[PDB]
């Protein structure tokens, strides 16, 4: 006897894990999804149930004279959903924020090759702004760990980079993702999600003005009870 | 002159001006407390059956878009408006529903995953599980359209008054 | 806490990052470069149906898409790196591609011709037709997707182990 | 150096500081707060049947005793936190108990008015209904005692481990 | 399906409604239960499920030299299970509010006889004093009304004496009133409890100690669902 | 909407101010005069098992109690006024008594010995025999209690109209 959920940043408990990997490039868990006593069980089936990712990282900056332009980010970018003005995406593929004045900036042109942008707002000398974008190469999967802290193992051990969370139109039908195998949790276990990559993902910064959470991840179960 | 006789399964679909369905302005991070609350007419049944669509076009007070991270919930409950835990039709979020074309494409299109049933009486809540941040939910300024009698895409929400072998296995609950 | 165990057909997709696969920079003049070398994994197998779907990528160092009038080909050779000539799954132009969806709707998605397999040490290459004028090519910034392994649209690479038999006719090149 | 060997049934009570038990102080006049939850023990098993006395000694900080107007309530939740509104067993006010010998004669003792079952998960929460003018509600300077397994009167409440034909009738909820 | 539940002042919503009486003698209808749509019925039994009710009134005075003693308050002020001293009652008889000082205050002695008492701390020439003491003598029962605003019946109609609420220790069991009667709500219907007496009920006075109801009436009764 | 159907036997207590009842001061030792007067309530009828309880707040004027070698009767009479020695009920003391839970615990509810059955037009009367130094009875300071319907306990007192040949033999009081 089952129904469907989704687990996600916030999800059913507040006993998830949300933390940062390293710059090292050496993979970490970036989430841990832990079962509660609430749930017999948690299934998720690769290719029945969808699993969306935003990813975004965290980049600064200093003002002076003519300081329109955003250097390269140290990340290579790509559009959303294969469009790239920023006011017809399904979601941003960048957003930032001037500290000084304490407000967010609005983005005027885009070079996706040189991994570069042109704003609007020239700051001031001395001045400081944030930027939050998309992160761009990674290599994610998934993992098992039991109610003791041991590995047992991966799942379909063929990790997908990250872009192609940022390439398709998530939201809509039949181009969605769906990972490949399966998995079943029990009340103590906790699996997590996985990554390798060189920029720092990042949430819960106070900043960020669209949301108390720069960057999501949600996926579709089912559930036992 | 003629009418033409109706099936009393009537398709339609539903909104909060409807004189059986409330609004409650909702606080920042008040996931217990129902932002709408469907009663029933008191006088018919309503059936929906699965693979249903919802649009819950929310937005704040100065009318932008709630966090696409908040997650949303409707929940059958008791008579008495308390939640069964069990009976859920819908749990997702925001993000996952494109304003601009989420009753338009069935290829953009969140369907329900679960039959329901609710009689002169029984009750329907939706929940709101927000962060702190949030500009809360002015529904003066948003709403909600469940289902589609319009187009040929999608489905709608049977409505019934009583036929007896119907009722008799209705009560069956 | 179990995961479920999985035959070794794995469905995967393909793409330049994976460490069996080496892109080079081509210059504009050469229908004959090796553009990527896509090398077995010296003990699992790949197999690939007709009717699977590309997605090439191809810029240049300035990321503008390359003149539509190069064409396309990917080709097995041996298993040193001669060219058998049969085999051809592809060959087209970049006109036929729109980048901004071109993997994404199916209606846009340029698919294989004739199916193919890759042994132990098995070859496969990209040949790029190109005019005098067109920027020449970087790898560095395009990229190519070959397969799909996340939709129900398309069709992902099969990979195996060794298994006696299958391998015994796999042998039937 | 014997003890004598026991029936399954082990007669008991129930008080604030048993480890399958928690408090939690609740704000002025918040009735959704759960002050107190109980829940299974992970393995044994419990029934209470009706009769079953309770000495629901809530106070405040400095201890004095809160508005008798005050609404206490008792319920079975599911196996995530919410209440059923079905399998109530308890609902009166605090005026209707004297704290100086609620739990000494049997004039002055109220009870339940249904049995009860609890698996081991099984989740019950207590509910207060309170006016503005509470001075809180101290758990460190309040308890509680349910059952009676001291005196002839009132009644215990019953526990079991695990034997095969009484938990296969007792999942039958 | 049945439970048990309690009509209270405040009940199950705030549908509920309470008023005073008249200074002349009349029945007048004090408080009414309404009932809501969540509920299906409602009942209500004489001789199995008890009723408690605490009436309180409200009088007042202004100070001056050697006011000590407090005159007959229009009420005969009976014991309260039979007993004499306040400490030792389930409840007071009396309680009194300096409002110039703006404090509770305490009593020092009593006179049933004369319907008087006596206080500790003298108040000042043109202080002001409010005094609760319980209410006297009348009588008081039931009555039905329909979503017309109707009557419909009164229910075992031998109205009450009042002081027989205040003679016994009314959470004793056996003790416990019992009224007599039957009755059974519909949806959108109520019933009334009222009052003849010399004397005006009051609640929600603000400058009461002890909580913001002065005064009480609650009942057992049975509901469907 | 029903409220419902109800019984002839009502079940009640019975004091003095109730309206079928006559209080009546009194001087020091004028045992003839009525102190406490019930009449029947002219078409009901009232009956009193035995085994019943009485609960006499007997004071004075200035608030005190009485003298304890006073006694206390209850005493049936004719339809006029007079006694009628037999049918008496109660002749004791109120040093025994005591009236602070007179109603309240059993084992304080001193009681009756023998039933009885009252008619349309009968009386019943108190009588109080008293000494010379006494300070009387102020009757709108004292009261008296008798039964209980609300609890369990003691036992009520019955009251009904007519109920047909059970009235024709109980008709049969008459000398």
């Amino acid at each position: 006897y089952t129904i469907s959920h989704t687990g996600g940043t916030l999800g059913s408990s507040k006993v998830t894990t949300a933390a940062n990997q390293t710059s090292p490039q050496r993979e970490t868990a970036i989430i841990g999804f832990e079962c509660p006593r609430k749930f017999a069980e948690i299934e998720y089936v690769g290719q029945r149930d969808s699993t969306r990712f935003i990813p975004r990282t965290t980049e600064s900056i200093t003002g002076t004279a003519g300081d329109d332009t955003v250097v390269s980010l140290t990340a290579n970018i790509q559009p959303v959903a294969g469009e790239t003005a920023i006011e017809d995406q399904d979601y941003p593929v960048a957003v930032a924020y001037n500290v000084t004045q304490g407000v967010q900036v609005d983005i005027d042109a885009v070079d996706y090759a040189a991994d570069e942008v042109t704003l609007a707002d020239n700051p001031a000398d001395g001045d400081t702004v944030k930027v939050w974008p998309i992160m761009g190469d990674g290599d994610v999967q998934f993992r098992l760990v039991n109610q003791f802290g041991q590995e047992e193992g991966r799942v379909y051990p063929w990790a997908t980079p990250l872009y192609r969370w940022h390439d398709f139109p998530q939201l809509k039908r039949g181009r969605e993702i769906n990972l490949h195998g399966s998995v079943t949790w029990e009340e103590n276990e906790t699996v997590e999600v996985l990554l390798d990559a060189p920029q720092a993902i990042t949430w819960e910064d106070s900043d960020y003005p669209e949301g108390q959470y720069v960057s999501t991840f949600e996926q579709d179960v089912e559930i036992t009870l | 002159g003629n009418i033409g006789n109706l099936s009393a399964e009537k398709q339609i679909s539903v909104y909060d001006g409807q004189p059986f369905v409330d609004e409650q302005d909702v606080p920042a991070d008040d996931p217990n407390t129902p932002a709408l609350t469907i009663e029933g007419p008191d006088g018919y049944v309503i059936a929906v059956d699965a693979g249903t669509p919802i649009a819950p076009e929310f937005r704040d007070s100065n009318g932008n878009k709630l966090d696409p991270s908040t997650r949303v919930i409707v929940q059958k409950c008791d008579r008495q408006g308390n939640p069964l835990g069990d009976g859920i039709v819908f749990n997702d979020t925001l993000g996952r529903f494109d304003y601009e074309q989420m009753r338009t494409d069935p290829d953009f299109m969140r369907k329900t995953a679960k039959s329901l049933m609710i009689d002169e009486r029984e009750i329907v809540k939706v929940f709101v599980d927000i962060p702190a941040g949030a500009n809360g939910y002015d529904a003066d300024k948003s709403r909600l359209t469940l289902g589609d009698d319009t187009s040929d895409f999608g489905k709608a929400v049977e409505i019934v008054d009583h036929d007896e072998l119907s009722d008799a296995e209705t009560r069956a609950v």
